[PDB]
RNA sequence: CAAGCUUGAGUCUCGUAGAGGGGGGUAGAAUUCCAGGUGUAGCGGUGAAAUGCGUAGAGAUCUGGAGGAAUACCGGUGGCGAAGGCGGCCCCCUGGACGAAGACUGACGCUCAGGUGCGAAAGCGUGGGGAGCAAACAGGAUUAGAUACCCUGGUAGUCCACGCCGUAAACGAUGUCGACUUGGAGGUUGUGCCCUUGAGGCGUGGCUUCCGGAGCUAACGCGUUAAGUCGACCGCCUGGGGA
């Protein structure tokens, strides 16, 4: 949910 | 403020079997009720009030 | 400095040995800057329940203001002496000087 | 923490007057003497893990207060670290 | 905590507008004056006063229609976790041009309607819908 | 970057409450064992019985002693602690929480991947300890069989020291912090003023439960302690089974 979380690891596409 | 030595106050707060009457019956404050509990437990060691009506 | 209320009861067959233990314990307290507030002798007193197969125990109530030097030795010599059958100490809130309800009726 | 004679004297040791009690250097000394007071306690009482939480609170509190004086004025920082025996 | 004070300002406006409050108070700052004075000049609120100099306290007078919310909703856009910036031709509109978008530039705080004559861009503050 | 300012976050004093933790003593019931006394045919146990115990005198009662573990009543959606949790009393050491009056430092803060410590009980290692309860097991009923249930016993373990193990329906099935948004019934804990004219009247912080408006929600329900409106940061999920 947090944009700063996605800096470390993006959303994992299946 | 409350103390264990005045046993006449403690006789009004116990039963005939030495059981401690809770604050539901007497309607006393909850601050004194914890203090009256430990004040009897002081007097129970000093042989001032009986434990049960057995002895 | 702490404020102690010291309760100790004496074996009833040695009830005449009580004023000896009053002034021997006091001289060790007051020499090390220990104050004293209440010293009340009650005599024999009826028990709510028997202890050590006895009745009519002697009661002495005390109040001692003193540092922690006396709290090490005095409780051990209570357990060392066979005269004191029950020893009980407690910390109070202030230095107090007030007669007990036992003295005020007797 | 301590009594009145131990608290008020160390404030007068590191403060400019009796009113200089809220400053950071006093707060280091209040934690420095307290950890030095608890050196012999936790050696005998290693099974007291609940008072160790209060000990680790004050170690973490002293580390954060040393980081404020070090980043602003290092002259007062170099005085207090050897005056109380820090940096190990 | 209070790390976005403009978002704290938008929270205190949106609550008292919906809960029929007559007037609200909040801690003042320079930037909060530069937003509420623009909203005063755009018909969304009524008046603002300053109180206190060692603790600056800002006050806002609410505004209603028949007991109905004038400011229906307001949306914080940029934030300390994610900064938002646009150019002079990428300025977004609110409700296709009905609502205003508070954008602070070097020529002070103005709207995107007022940024057309100014020709500048910068930080988007809030969508006054 | 520089100089600041005080409401954030801290510091001191005066205080109050609490099963907060650790260590060392101590009390009295009850359980069982053992000693003695009086005393006699069953005690014991279940839906009903039996195994088991007892004429070497059981059981019951009374006196006296030993050991072990737990703390009735108080005791309550009561209190405390980061959580698991924590309960006889007393001493010693020690931790945080909260309130009043001011003084003082001047953002010293929030949050957290690795790292670090705590962490129910079972179980594991070494050495103690042993009442009661009680896996496996012994024995008797039950039954088609009883492995379970029920009953009579009983070891490991439960206890302590010293470690290791680090998982739970470890749950409020809600990560933490801050800002705001109508309210009641109470509880707990303080403080300020008031014909003190009663343990009361009036305020006002901390903690906590049950109702309930707007609002939110898949429904249940939440609803100033949010699951309402928002910000700061982190963890985690991507059909079921495989797993
Ligand atoms: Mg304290
Ligand atoms: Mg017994
Ligand atoms: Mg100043
Ligand atoms: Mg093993
Ligand atoms: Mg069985
Ligand atoms: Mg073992
Ligand atoms: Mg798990
Ligand atoms: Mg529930
Ligand atoms: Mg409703
Ligand atoms: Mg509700
Ligand atoms: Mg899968």
């Amino acid at each position: 949910a947090t944009v700063n979380q996605l800096v470390r690891k993006p959303r994992a596409r299946k | 403020e409350i103390d264990y030595k005045d046993i006449a106050t403690l006789k009004n707060y116990i039963t005939e079997s030495g059981k401690i009457v809770p604050s539901r019956i007497t309607g006393t404050r909850a601050k004194y009720q914890r203090q009256l509990a430990r004040a009897i437990k002081r007097a129970r060691y000093l042989s001032l009030l009986p434990y049960t009506d057995r002895h | 400095m702490r404020h102690y209320e010291i309760v100790f009861m004496v074996h009833p067959d040695q009830s005449e040995q009580v004023p000896g233990m009053i002034e021997r314990y006091t001289a060790a307290i007051t020499g090390a800057e220990g104050k004293i507030h209440r010293l009340e002798d009650w005599g024999r007193r009826q028990l709510a329940y028997p202890i050590n197969k006895l009745h009519k125990a002697h009661y002495v109530l005390m109040n001692v203001e003193a540092p922690q030097e006396v709290i090490d030795e005095l409780e051990t010599t209570f357990r060392f002496n066979d005269a004191v059958i029950r020893s009980m100490v407690m910390r109070t809130k202030h230095a107090v000087t007030e007669a007990s309800p036992m003295v005020k009726a007797k | 923490s301590l009594s009145t004679e131990a608290t008020a004297k160390i404030v007068s040791e590191f403060g400019r007057d009796a009113n200089d009690t809220g400053s950071t250097e006093v707060q280091v000394a209040l934690l420095t003497a307290q950890i030095n007071h608890l050196q012999g306690h936790f050696a005998e009482h290693k099974k007291d893990h609940h008072s160790r939480r209060g000990l680790l609170r004050m170690v973490s509190q002293r580390r954060k207060l040393l980081d404020y004086l070090k980043r602003k004025d290092v002259a007062r920082y170099t005085q207090l670290i050897e005056r109380l025996g820090l940096r190990r | 905590s209070m790390q976005d004070p403009i978002a704290d300002m938008l929270t205190r406006i949106r609550n008292g507008q919906a809960a029929n409050k007559a007037a609200v108070t909040m801690p003042s700052s320079k930037l909060k004056v530069a937003i509420a004075n623009v909203l005063k000049e755009e018909g969304f609120i009524e008046d603002f006063k300053v109180e206190g100099d060692t603790k600056p306290e800002l006050e806002l007078t609410l505004k209603y229609f028949q007991g109905k919310a004038v400011v229906e909703s307001i949306q914080r856009v940029s934030r300390p976790g994610l900064r938002i910036y646009k150019r002079k031709d990428e300025l977004p509109k609110v409700m296709a041009g009905l609502g205003i978008a508070v954008v602070s530039t070097s020529k002070g705080v103005m709207t995107d309607r007022a940024a057309r004559q100014a020709g500048l861009g910068g930080e988007i503050i809030c969508y006054v819908a």
